[PDB]
C-alpha cells in the first residue's frame, strides 16, 4: 500500500502500480539522475549525454512554468476529444506505464499549448504588478 | 513617471565571436567504409530541417577576409588527411638504388615513363629478389654526379620518409556542413551582389551552412558555387598588388581531361603482410595527357571578366599574361582526377586582351572548337608543407575521365610599367585558405547573449 | 505582427523588431540553447561549453530572484543617469540587437546592485516568518 | 606461418588471459530489467521482470 | 689519442659505419663520446672495439 512509513520502494517501485500509488513518492524516480566515473573518451560522453537529458526536462518542465519537480496545476483548458475516457477509467486502475501508450500522440499538442499559456499568464502580472 | 530596472530572458541579442563548428555530411555518407570519405569520419548526419529564416530589420558588418571560419577549415582538413595516413604502409625499403634503362620514344611530344628496376626485401626479409616497375620522370632524380646515368633515386630519401595512400580510401571530395554549436548562430548574407567587405543590409540565418566541396587546385576554382547575377571580383588591397584577388563566375566554363594511357597495375612485397601498388605495363599505345576548354566559352568569359576588372582599374586596358615562373607545383594548374594528380602548363588560357570592346559570340561558327592544355602526371606528392607532406598516390588502371566545372580564377597583377594603358593580370595559385575563402564568404559566427535590463513601469511584489 | 496565433517566428525573428514584439514569445530564443554530437575531444569540448554557458545564465538570473526564465520586475529602482531617454525613446522603435549598445556599458553595476538586493530582500522574511 | 599474410606481436608476459568476472553497470537515466522467469526461452513476453 | 696528465678527460674518437638516407650504400662516420656514455664491447683483448 502507499502508507509506507518511511519510504523503501526503490527505484522504479510503482512501475505496475496504480497512478495513485505511483503519483505519492515520486523522489524516488527523480532523484537517481546521477552516476559514473571515466574510462576512456566514451565513459565521459555517456556522463554528459545524462546532464543534457536532465536539463531538457528542466527546461521544458520550466517554461511552463513548474519550478516544482513533481505535480503542477496548469492553466491550459482540457480539450477531452483525446480520450473522452473516464476518471476511473484512466486513474483507479491503470499505471502510468500504460497510460503513456495512449496520450503521447498528443504530447507534442499540450507542449505547445503549455509553453504559449505561460506567455498568456507572465505578461499579465507585467501589466497588473504596475497598475498596482 | 516612475521605472524601475527590468530583467528579461530570451533576448534576441548577440555579438560575433570565436568558436568551434560541427561538420556535418549529406545523408549517404555512412554506407561506405571507415575513413572514406573523411565526411563518414568526422562528421554528422545534417538534418536539412529547419530551413533558412530571414531577419526583416537588421544590418551587419560582414567580413570575408578576417573570418576564422576558413582558419579552422584548413586545420580541420589538415588534422583529417593527417589521421589518414598513418596505417597505411609507410614505403621505407624502396630508399635504394634504382637501376634504369634508356627507353626510346625520340619524339619529345610525348615522354614514356622510365623503366626502373631495384632488388627488394621480400617478405621472408634476408632472401632478397630484384624488380621492376614504372616510374613517371619527375618522381626520380639521378642518384650522384658520377657519370654513372644509369643509377637513380627517388625524390624521397633526401627530404622525409614517405607512405603510401591506401586503396580503401578515395580522393573525392564529399560535400561539408559546418554546423554551429549551442548559444551560437551564423548569419547567411543573402545580398546577392556583395562585395566581401561591408554592411550586409539582407541578414538570414540558417541552422548549417551549405555544402562545400573540398577540392584542392591551385589556380582554378573547380566545381563550386556560381554567382547569383554577375561576375564579382574580391581583394583586400588592389593598389598594393601583392595581395591575390578572387573572381567568382556566373556562367561556369566547362573543362574536360584525360590520361589515354591504358596503365595496367603491379604489386610488390614490402617486409612481412604488406604490399606497395605499383604501374608494370602500358597496353597499346602511348598518348599525352591533356585538357580541353572551348574557345568559343573562354573567349567570352575572359572579357567578360575584363568589363569587371576595368572598374577599380579604370584609367588602363587589360592583358592577360603567363604566371609569375617557378617550379612545376608553383606555376602550373594542378588538381586531383579519380586518385591521379595532373599538372597542366596553362600558357594557352591567360592569352589576349581587352579594351572596353566586347567582340561576339553569336554565330558561334564553331563549337567544336578548342584549346588544348598539356598536362604532367605525379605519384610522389607535397600535398600540404607540415602535414606529414609525403604521400604516394598509387596508379589507377584503365583510361580516366576528368570533366568539371570551372566557377572562378585567383590571379595577380604584375608590376607597371611605363604607365602603361594596357597593364596586365597573372594567374596565382598559393595557400589553400584562399581557395575555401572563395566560398565560405557568405558566413558569420556569433553569439546569443539572452540576458538583458531595461527600464520599466513594474516593480517587484511583496 | 506579434498575433501571431501559434508561434512561428523562428529563432531569431525579432532581431530588429521592436522591444515589445520581442518580449511576446521569448521562448523560441530560450529552449534552442541546445546542440551537437561528438567527434574526437573538440565537439564534446563544445558539448560540455554551452552546459557551463546555459548554468552560469540560471544561476546568475537565479541570484537576483528570478526563477522564471521570462520577465521579472526587480524591487531596485532606477538609476536615470545612465540614458534620461523617454520610455517613447527606448521601447516603441529600437530593438534589443540595438538597446544592448547602450546600457551594456552599466550591466556590471546593475548585476551587484540586484544581487545585494535580492539579499536585503529575503533576510526579512527570514524575520516576519519568525515573528508571524 | 606469419610472414605471408600479416606481421605477428607477441603477447607480454606481465598480462594473464585469465576471465576476471565483468559487470555490465547502466549510466544515469537508464536502467537493466532483468528477466526473473526461470524458464524463459528467449523471445516473448516475461511475466516476471525485476530491475 | 694522447693526454698522458689525468685532470683532464679527452674525449674517446670513435667510428662507424651508417646505414646512410639511400639505406644499403654505408658510408664511414666518426664522432666524439664521452667516455661514461661507452663500454668496450666483448670481453675479448681487443682494446679497440666499443659499444654505447
Ligand atoms: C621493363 O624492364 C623489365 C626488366 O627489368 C622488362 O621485363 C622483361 O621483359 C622481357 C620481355 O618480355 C622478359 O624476357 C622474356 O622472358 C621470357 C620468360 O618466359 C623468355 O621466354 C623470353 O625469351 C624473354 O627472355 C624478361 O623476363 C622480363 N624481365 C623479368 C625480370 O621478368 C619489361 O618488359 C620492361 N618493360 C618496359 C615497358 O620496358
Ligand atoms: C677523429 O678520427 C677521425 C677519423 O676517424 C679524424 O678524421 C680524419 O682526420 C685526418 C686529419 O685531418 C684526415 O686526413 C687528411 O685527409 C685529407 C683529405 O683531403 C688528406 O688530404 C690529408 O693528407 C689527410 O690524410 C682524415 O681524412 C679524417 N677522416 C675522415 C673520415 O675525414 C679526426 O681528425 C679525429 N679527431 C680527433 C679530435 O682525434
Ligand atoms: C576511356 O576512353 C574511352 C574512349 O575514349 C572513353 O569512352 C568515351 O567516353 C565519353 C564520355 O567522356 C563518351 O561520350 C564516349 O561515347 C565514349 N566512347 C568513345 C569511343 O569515345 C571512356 O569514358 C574512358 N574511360 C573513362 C573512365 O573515362
Amino acid at each position: 500500500a502507499v502508507g509506507i512509513g518511511a519510504v523503501f520502494l526503490g527505484f522504479l517501485g510503482a512501475a505496475g502500480s496504480t497512478m495513485g500509488a505511483a503519483s505519492m513518492t515520486l523522489t524516488v524516480q527523480a532523484r537517481n539522475l546521477l552516476s559514473g566515473t571515466v574510462w576512456g573518451i566514451k565513459q565521459l560522453q555517456a556522463r554528459v549525454l545524462a546532464v543534457e537529458r536532465y536539463l531538457r526536462d528542466q527546461q521544458l518542465l520550466g517554461i511552463w512554468g513548474c519550478s516544482g519537480k513533481l505535480i503542477c496545476c496548469t492553466n491550459v483548458p482540457w480539450n477531452s476529444s483525446w480520450s473522452n475516457r473516464n476518471l476511473s477509467e484512466i486513474w483507479d486502475n491503470m499505471t502510468w506505464l500504460q497510460w503513456d501508450k495512449e496520450i503521447s500522440n498528443y504530447t507534442q499538442i499540450i507542449y505547445g499549448l503549455l509553453e504559449e499559456s505561460q506567455n498568456q499568464q507572465e505578461k499579465n502580472e507585467q501589466d497588473l504588478l504596475a497598475l498596482d | 513617471e516612475n521605472l524601475w530596472v527590468t530583467v528579461y530572458y530570451g533576448v534576441p541579442v548577440w555579438k560575433e565571436a570565436k568558436t568551434t563548428l560541427f561538420c556535418a555530411s549529406d545523408a549517404r555518407a555512412y554506407e561506405k567504409e571507415v575513413h572514406n570519405v573523411w565526411a563518414t569520419h568526422a562528421c554528422v548526419p545534417t538534418d536539412p530541417s529547419p530551413q533558412e529564416l530571414v531577419l526583416g530589420n537588421v544590418t551587419e558588418n560582414f567580413n570575408m577576409w578576417k573570418n576564422d571560419m576558413v582558419d579552422q577549415m584548413h586545420e580541420d582538413i589538415i588534422s583529417l588527411w593527417d589521421q589518414s595516413l598513418k596505417p597505411c604502409v609507410k614505403l621505407t625499403p624502396l630508399c635504394v638504388t634504382l637501376i634504369c634503362s634508356n627507353a626510346t620514344v625520340k619524339n619529345g611530344t610525348v615522354e614514356e615513363m622510365k623503366n626502373c628496376s631495384f632488388n627488394t626485401t621480400t617478405e621472408i626479409r634476408d632472401k632478397e629478389k630484384k624488380e621492376y616497375a614504372l616510374f613517371y620522370k619527375p618522381d626520380i632524380v639521378p642518384l650522384s654526379e658520377t657519370n654513372n646515368t644509369s643509377e637513380y633515386r627517388l625524390i624521397n630519401c633526401n627530404t622525409s620518409a614517405c607512405t603510401q595512400a591506401c586503396p580503401k580510401v578515395t580522393f573525392e571530395p564529399i560535400p561539408i556542413h559546418y554546423c554551429a554549436p549551442a548559444g551560437y548562430a551564423i548569419l547567411k548574407c543573402n545580398d546577392e551582389t556583395f562585395n566581401g567587405t561591408g554592411p550586409c543590409s539582407n541578414v538570414s540565418t540558417v541552422q548549417c551552412t551549405h555544402g562545400i566541396r573540398p577540392v584542392v587546385s591551385t589556380q582554378l576554382l573547380l566545381n563550386g558555387s556560381l554567382a547569383e547575377k554577375e561576375i564579382v571580383i574580391r581583394s583586400e588591397n588592389l593598389t598594393n598588388n601583392a595581395k591575390i584577388i578572387i573572381v567568382h563566375l556566373h556562367t561556369p566554363v566547362e573543362i574536360v581531361c584525360t590520361r589515354p594511357n591504358n596503365n595496367t597495375r603491379k604489386s610488390v612485397r614490402i617486409g612481412p603482410g604488406q604490399t606497395f601498388y605499383a604501374t608494370g605495363d602500358i597496353i597499346g599505345d602511348i598518348k599525352q595527357a591533356h585538357c580541353n576548354i572551348s574557345e568559343e566559352k573562354w573567349n567570352d568569359t575572359l572579357q567578360k571578366v575584363g568589363i569587371e576588372l576595368q572598374k577599380h582599374f579604370p584609367n588602363k586596358t587589360i592583358k592577360y599574361n603567363q604566371s609569375a615562373g617557378g617550379d612545376m607545383e608553383i606555376t602550373t594548374h594542378s588538381f586531383n582526377c579519380g586518385g591521379e594528380f595532373f599538372y597542366c602548363n596553362t600558357s594557352n588560357l591567360f592569352n589576349g586582351t581587352y579594351n572596353g570592346t566586347y567582340i561576339s559570340t553569336n554565330s558561334s561558327a564553331n563549337s567544336t572548337s578548342t584549346i588544348t592544355l598539356q598536362c604532367r602526371i605525379k605519384q610522389i606528392i607535397n600535398m600540404w608543407q607540415g602535414v606529414g607532406r609525403c604521400m604516394y598516390a598509387p596508379p589507377i588502371a584503365g583510361n580516366i575521365t576528368c570533366r568539371s566545372n570551372i566557377t572562378g580564377l585567383l590571379l595577380t597583377r604584375d608590376g607597371g610599367t611605363n604607365s602603361n594603358e594596357t597593364e596586365t593580370f597573372r594567374p596565382a595559385g598559393g595557400d589553400m585558405r584562399d581557395n575555401w575563402r572563395s566560398e565560405l564568404y557568405k558566413y558569420k559566427v556569433v553569439k546569443i547573449e539572452p540576458l538583458g535590463v531595461a527600464p520599466t513601469r513594474c516593480k517587484r511584489r511583496v
